[PDB]
């Protein structure tokens, strides 16, 4: 208790706008007018592009 | 022609209603299930959900 302890906060601010820092996953190509699942810079759905 | 136009609105509000209420937290931190699914493992995403 007496002791110190180190201490490092990370805060990420998640902004609805362009990523600066992203994860280490790889993309892959781009696909249209075919009912796919996306993921963009983290937000993740099912649809037609 | 009132009367029947009457009518209309008070199913069209009703709708137009019910589909906003999918933008509200209700005390979720927030109203897009797949962003709580994405942050969160199911053991938390439960409370949420």
């Amino acid at each position: 208790g007496y002791q110190p302890y180190r201490v490092v906060v990370l805060s990420f601010e998640l902004l609805h706008a362009p990523a600066t820092v992203c994860g280490p996953k790889k993309s892959t190509n781009l696909v249209k007018n075919k009912c796919v699942n996306f993921n963009f810079n983290g937000l993740t759905g099912t649809g037609v592009l | 022609l009132g009367k029947l136009q009457d009518v209309v609105n008070q199913n069209a509000q009703a709708l137009n209603t019910l589909v906003k209420q999918l933008s509200s937290n209700f005390g979720a931190i927030s109203s897009v299930l797949n962003d709580i699914l994405s942050r969160l493992d199911p053991p938390e995403a439960e409370v949420q959900i």
